[PDB]
């Protein structure tokens, strides 16, 4: 039946029901008037409900009648959400007229069971030098790209999107949450210019919109890649900023009553990311491969929201402002950056232990920081000065100019394979091109360019 | 003029209008007042007990924590969303219990014992209480077995015992992992029975660690619970527990086991929760003030008793041995930092801890043990007398080599006793690297110990040890077969194992 | 809180009661003589005394109100002791008429005037009010020299200023700006 | 009157009782079928008193009658408590039948007067270098040994306790406070096997029980050191974490209804603090030597529970993180560890110039030790390093292998008469070996056996 508004607070709103028809949790409401979706989260007792809208709440007065859905918020799912762009409700947003699904989901379920679990290590050759050699990807993986703010993120993602799309014949979910409008109106004409809107599906909740349509967005764009999983496909899915589900739910948490945790953060804050995170995974029946953007608030890697969101991914790519602030673009951190397909069973003993060497020699370079600083490089020993340019030379290398950065240079976009990449940084680890200098090394593709630039 | 109380609804107070009598509702039932976030708070269920399992409609079941005047907060062991208000609660009378017995072995379960690899139901023939307190202390008896991991360093410098606790702590992704797993696939033919409890991980990481134990033939002596990170805080609270249960079967009928507690940070994270949304007060980092005893009450639990005690726990029918269990907790810090809550209480409860560093991680030395600051409370009770005899005063000798190496890293000109220190302490920081996956029996690390120790390694240069070590290792498995088995017997030492060792040794060098 | 958010489900349980056994004008009495008794001084002294206990406090209030309860009221006075919630006795019983008012299809309306209104001008004004309001309305008149003509209506949170010196601020407000 | 218990949270147990028969503060009350006993911490009004368990709530329900006992929690006392093992409640657990006591007493007692305050100078020998050379002891004296996690605490206490009670000619009382239940079990053999155990009464409370059982079980073994003070005999006492008295009150606090002092502390914490170490003192009538562990949490001195027992003690001893770090043990800091009795009245010239030149020549080498560390040794002039070899030198003979931790190093432990520990401290101190390499001087013990080391390098 119906219930009466009694308190609005914020984005928080309480309804009261009559006793015998109090909705359940997670269960959509309409508001009579201004067709406001609210979604229940708490049972307080007396016939009262607590509820998040998905929407503004400026207009809104105590009294207003409020009727119950039923179910939870369904999205429509299957192949008419290809080439469209959708908000948190399944509403579309694109002015092309209503999608013609056949079938709608609820975006609440469970994660997938162990025994429906999937394992695999088959490379994922992404075309970056650093990224294919120091924490390589793999097929139905997860991949975090963690960094501070203006580090690179975003065009990492563009690049990945990029060359990911080369061997890659299915489909595609790309899910805005929380991030800028103006890159959503970007990506969009970017791909309807270039034929490749057809493939994937988009799913927006930005920076402008109020925080329960932040909270729930990235639910309706897993709901449609888990609906491309379950028919048996192998689906890409992007999140740019997963942080921002969080912080979501960092702006509701008081308001729905809760006392706060260490920095100011939900008590809930793992069991929201483990709800979210696990049912990313490749299934026995189909495959998601998933890159997700994670934000480091004041560039602090001991915060809790990414400290929690470590233990989530297969592939882990930290970015810093440090090697950014160098010139060095992707700015990948070689020291932070793990993954789980670097095991010698897995890629070969030969590019294993050309990582082992670059991440030695770069680590023995770190520990003399202050002493360069200090006396110099002239009081160094005669081994410790051939590591340090044999560093320098690795930390050239390691940049690489790309295609979604060619209107920020002019120099165009490079591909690199993995075998060119092993024997390049193979080569400077022997002692091959000593004779190079450093500035040759840099925001090049290959070794050979590096060869090319230095006889200039 | 406080709040409102959750009693203090109208369907209640209209209830006490039509019979002021407490008997209008059996002392054994109550309903639904508020569900929140995993909580239910009921009014009713005046004869439940602390940690008493409550009976929902749907198959559901909860467990009380908060016993207040009005009302009874209880926390769902498994999906909350489906209850509501209005249903009605019961109590079972029980407390919560596992199933426990070798039939586990081989299988992987949740943290309630229901078997989630789909190979079909566990025949188990006992069942036994969740939360147990710990023997006392006449019913003990000192550690002096050896438990093996596997690892040069381990074995050799920060030993463990049977019925000891040593701590895993570091930072994240430098190998915890796998030295608690490695130590669990060492296991498989010691006698010693294995509990991998996996707490806050993600099922992937979760079959991925079951599948590194079905390759290395390990599976079918070990017992794996999971509680992963979507499933409910309080099933991932109660897991290291009702593992602890399951192994604590083995130690009191005589008998040997191990158990690894793979994040008991997240189990920290975890009771926060629970508390901060039962809204019990906190303290530091917002942690209740209790979360020591959290782990104070588990890790005692590890224990070797005595045979008396094992004679009066079986009637009679296992006599003259003594049963053990082993814990191995993992603990991740952030950035280095041992000054947080949860790292200080489990260093201040533990037999010694093993501490993995980031720096010797990315700088090639992969088992990345600090000898300085890591420690075993126990020693050379814990170890074999051939390995307590080659090992003696190494881990000392390291950290002084440590502070030495810093100490004259400009320097012009040192004394012999100085150059002889430093040349070799860089052969036995070589010799302590060692791969994943690749155990070493006692034989093996006796025949290194040997030869770091009697200067048998003085000759050969740093990049050649680990040659050195693998080609000996070789030789004597070729020639010197029944004296590699006569040390695996148990591990003894005399004279003439010392001149065997002596003889093949001078040999390999004059030969090979 | 407030004594209204604490008073709410007291009244409530009390008025659904009162609606299901047809005893409305019961409970009306039977309230009005519990909050007129709690708020007289020497009471409020008994009630706020530490050596009592809240069954001897209910017990002094059944025994003092007497006739005046029945027996479920005798059984709300206890339950509304044993809560220690007795100095919400007042604010309990005036959302008991608010439910009343609300069930019997009525507002109370508070009329104040420049001069005496007679019989005629206040069923002229009720018969409005009812218009408006859909509602049986019953108006309070109250006189005040303050205004120098008109009426002033007050019904909840309802006002409607007829007066001329809501007319005189109105065009000081309109001649200052 | 019977109360019954109406809520339970963790802990905390509140149980009503009639008005005229309200139960008194620190009043022990007994739940009836149930083997648990409680202690009432407040009167909260309307006859509602809050009391912690001293056993586990797991049996516990709302409803449950609870009688009052007219007194406070007894022990028992006399030399029926020697050669036991006791729990906070006077229970016997060991498997030794019952104690025949002619007398209990309660554990909650008053301080000592003013008036009754006896302070002697007379000195306790200890047999290793650095606690006898930078930290003497007094006889009636106290003693805290202070440390992180992993130090060497419990080590240096059980060879003072093989050092000092074995030879004792009176009665001690050890007392377990929140530690390690295997600990416990291995102290109780080692005082089986040495024949030690008829002088000693031992009283335990481990890290696993309820936070009741450790808040008062240094109060039960305190009460026990005070029946044999006041019976005019020399009493030792030992306490291996008196910090977890501490922290189990941390853990009640916000409990019982107190809001947090800074960095999460309970706001009582120098008063709980005073109230159990103003009792611990000798008095008129008879001596109390304690000796106290005090657990450093994080390494951190400046945290607010080891600086509130810094005050408390005559002999501070503070173990460092960087010197175990180092391999030497025991690890004792010289330059940040004092004492009462290192005065030149009490210990005599000789000994105070050797212990102040020994702690100038590291304070020297402290602020050198950076500067070697960035250019290098033959950077400084020649005084420089003559200093810092001596000094190097006087960091390895501070070292010391012990009885009690043969189980670790390997090598037999030494005895070092305070004779030999000024001489050999002298004699390095003087130039007299400045020929013998550092590695001489590392876990020898006489000056004598490193001179006999420095042959075999
Ligand atoms: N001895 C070793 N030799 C070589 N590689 C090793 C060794 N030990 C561990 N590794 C590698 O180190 C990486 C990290 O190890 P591991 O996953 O066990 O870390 P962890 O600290 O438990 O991580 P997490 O944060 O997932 O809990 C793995 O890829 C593993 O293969
Ligand atoms: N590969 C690159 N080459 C050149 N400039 C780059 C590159 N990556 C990032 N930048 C610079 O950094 C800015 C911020 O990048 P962006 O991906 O938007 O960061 P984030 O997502 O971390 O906020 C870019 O607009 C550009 O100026
Ligand atoms: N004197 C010592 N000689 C050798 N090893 C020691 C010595 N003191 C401590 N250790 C080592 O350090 C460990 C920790 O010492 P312990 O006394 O248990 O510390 P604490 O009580 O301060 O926590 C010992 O178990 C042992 O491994
Ligand atoms: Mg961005
Ligand atoms: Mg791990
Ligand atoms: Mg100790």
């Amino acid at each position: 039946s119906s219930g009466r508004i009694v308190q609005i607070i914020g984005a928080v709103i309480d309804v009261e029901f009559p006793r015998d028809a109090v909705p359940s949790i997670y269960e959509a409401l309409k508001v009579q008037g201004v067709e406001t979706t609210l979604e229940v989260q708490q049972q307080l007792g007396d016939g009262v409900v607590r509820s998040i809208a998905m929407g503004s709440t400026e207009g809104l007065k105590r009294g207003l009648n409020v009727d119950s859905t039923g179910a939870a918020i369904s999205v429509p799912v299957g192949k008419a959400t290809l080439g469209r762009i959708m908000d948190v409700l399944g509403n579309p947003i694109d002015e092309a007229g209503p999608i013609g699904e056949e079938e709608r989901w609820g975006i609440h379920r469970e994660a997938p069971s162990y025994a429906d679990q999937a394992g695999g290590n088959e490379l994922l050759e992404t075309g970056i030098k650093v990224i294919d050699l120091v924490c390589p990807f793999a097929k139905g993986g997860k991949v975090g790209l963690f960094g501070g703010a203006g580090v690179g993120k975003t065009v990492n993602m563009m690049e990945l999107i990029r060359n990911i799309a080369i061997e890659h014949s299915g489909y595609s979910v790309f899910a805005g949450v929380g991030e800028r409008t103006r890159e959503g109106n970007d990506f969009y004409h970017e791909m309807k210019d270039s034929n490749v809107l057809d493939k994937v599906a988009l799913v927006y909740g930005q920076m402008n919109e109020p925080p329960g349509n932040r909270l729930r967005v990235a639910l309706t764009g897993l709901t449609m890649a888990e609906k491309f999983r379950d028919e048996g496909r192998d689906v890409l899915l992007f999140i740019d900023n997963i942080y921002r589900y969080t912080l979501a739910g960092t702006e509701v948490s008081a308001l729905l009553g809760r006392m706060p945790s260490a920095v100011g953060y939900q008590p809930t804050l793992a069991e929201e990311m483990g709800v979210l995170q696990e049912r990313i995974t490749s299934t026995k029946k189909g495959s998601i491969t998933s890159i997700q953007a994670v934000y480091v608030p004041a560039d602090d890697l001991t915060d809790p929201s990414p400290a929690t969101t470590f233990a989530h991914l297969d592939a882990t790519v930290v970015l810093s402002r440090d090697i950014a602030s160098l010139g060095i673009y992707p700015a990948v951190d070689p020291l932070d950056s793990t993954s789980r397909q670097l095991d010698p069973l897995v890629i070969g003993q030969d590019h294993y232990d050309t990582a082992r060497g670059v991440q030695y020699v770069l680590q023995r370079y770190k520990e003399l920081k202050d002493i360069i600083a200090i006396l110099g490089m002239d009081e160094l020993s005669e081994a410790d000065k051939l590591l340090v340019a044999r560093a320098r030379k690795i930390q050239r290398f390691l940049s690489q100019p790309f295609f979604v950065a060619e209107v920020f240079t002019g120099s165009p976009g490079k591909y690199v394979s993995l075998k060119d990449t092993i024997a390049g940084f193979k080569g400077i680890l022997n002692g091959d091109y000593d004779h190079l200098p450093e500035q040759a090394f840099y925001m090049v593709g290959g070794i050979e360019e590096a060869v090319e630039k230095a006889k200039k | 003029m406080q709040q409102l109380n959750p009693s203090e609804i109208s369907e209640i107070i209209k209830g006490r209008i039509e019979k002021l009598d407490v008997a209008s509702q059996a002392r054994n039932e109550g309903t639904i007042v508020s569900v929140s976030d995993g909580i239910v708070r009921i009014y009713g269920l005046a004869d439940v007990m602390y940690g008493e399992m409550i009976e929902f409609p749907g198959g559901v079941y909860g467990m009380a924590l908060n016993l207040e005047q009005d009302s009874v907060g209880a926390v769902v062991l498994g999906e909350y969303q489906g209850l509501a208000e209005g249903m009605n609660a019961k109590c079972t009378g029980r407390i919560l219990e596992v199933p426990v017995g070798p039939e586990l072995l081989g299988r992987v379960v949740d943290a309630l014992g229901n078997p989630i690899d789909g190979k079909g139901p566990i025949d188990a023939k006992a069942t036994d209480a969740v939360e147990k307190v710990a023997p006392g202390v006449i019913w003990r008896k000192s550690v002096d077995q050896p438990v093996q991991t596997g690892y040069k360093s381990v074995d050799a410098m920060i030993p463990v015992g049977r019925g000891q606790r040593e701590l895993i702590i570091g930072d994240r992704q430098i190998g915890k992992t796998a030295l608690a797993v490695d130590a669990i696939i060492n296991q498989k033919d010691s006698g010693i029975k294995c509990v991998y409890v996996a707490i806050g991980q993600k099922q992937s990481t979760i079959a991925n660690v079951v599948r590194k134990l079905e390759e290395n033939g390990a599976l079918a002596n070990t017992i794996v619970v999971a509680a992963s990170a979507s499933e409910s805080a309080a099933l991932q609270y109660l897991a290291p527990y009702s593992g602890c249960t399951m192994g604590e079967y083995f130690r009191d009928r005589g008998e040997d086991a191990l158990i690894v507690y793979d994040d008991l940070s997240k189990q920290a994270v975890a009771y926060r929760q629970i508390s901060l949304l039962l809204r019990r007060p906190p303290g530091r980092e917002a942690y209740p003030g209790d979360v020591f005893y959290l782990h104070s009450r588990l890790l005692e639990r590890a224990s070797r008793v005595s045979e008396e005690y094992v004679e009066k726990f079986t009637n009679g029918a296992v006599t003259g041995k003594t049963g053990s269990l082993t814990a191995l907790p993992i603990i991740e810090t952030q950035a280095g930092d041992v000054s947080a809550f949860v790292p200080t209480n489990v260093i201040s409860i533990t037999d010694g801890q093993i501490f993995l560093e980031s720096a010797m991680f990315n700088s090639g030395i992969r088992p990345a043990v600090n000898a300085g600051i890591s420690v075993s409370r126990v020693g050379g009770a814990a170890q074999t007398k051939i390995i307590k005899k080659l090992s003696g005063g190494i881990r000392t000798a390291l950290a002084q080599y440590r502070e030495l190496a810093a100490f004259a890293q400009f320097a012009s000109d040192l004394d012999e006793a100085t150059r002889k220190q430093l040349e070799h302490g860089q052969r036995v920081t070589e010799l302590m690297k060692q791969k994943q996956y690749a155990p070493m029996s006692i034989a093996e690390m006796s025949l290194s110990l040997y030869a770091a120790e009697r200067g048998f390694l003085q000759d050969v240069e740093i990049a050649k040890v680990g040659s050195f070590e693998q080609a000996l290792i070789s030789y004597f498995q070729r020639e010197h077969a029944a004296l590699l088995a006569k040390i695996n017997e148990k591990g003894d030492f005399n004279d003439e194992i010392d001149a065997g060792i002596k003889a093949g040794i001078e040999k390999f060098k004059a030969t090979q | 809180a407030e004594l209204t958010t604490l008073a709410r489900p007291y009244a409530k349980a009390a008025f659904e009661y009162a609606q299901a056994h047809q005893q409305l004008a019961d409970w009306s009495a039977a309230l009005g003589v519990l909050a007129a008794v709690s708020q007289d001084d020497t009471v409020r002294q008994l009630l706020k005394e530490p050596q009592l206990t809240s069954s001897a406090k209910a017990q002094s209030l059944i025994d003092v109100c007497g006739d005046k309860l029945n027996a479920p009221a005798q059984n709300f006075v206890r339950t509304v002791a044993e809560n220690k919630r007795l100095e919400l006795l007042p604010t309990i019983a005036e959302m008991y008429e608010q439910l009343k008012a609300e069930q019997e299809k009525s507002v109370e309306v508070e009329v104040t005037s420049a001069f005496t209104l007679s019989k005629e001008q206040q069923d002229k004004l009720a018969k409005a009010l009812s218009a408006r309001l859909s509602r049986e309305v019953r108006l309070h008149a109250s006189e005040d020299a303050s205004l120098i003509g008109g009426v002033i209506i007050r019904a909840g949170d309802l006002v409607i200023d007829g007066s001329v010196r809501g007319k005189l601020a109105k065009l000081a407000e309109a001649l200052k700006s």
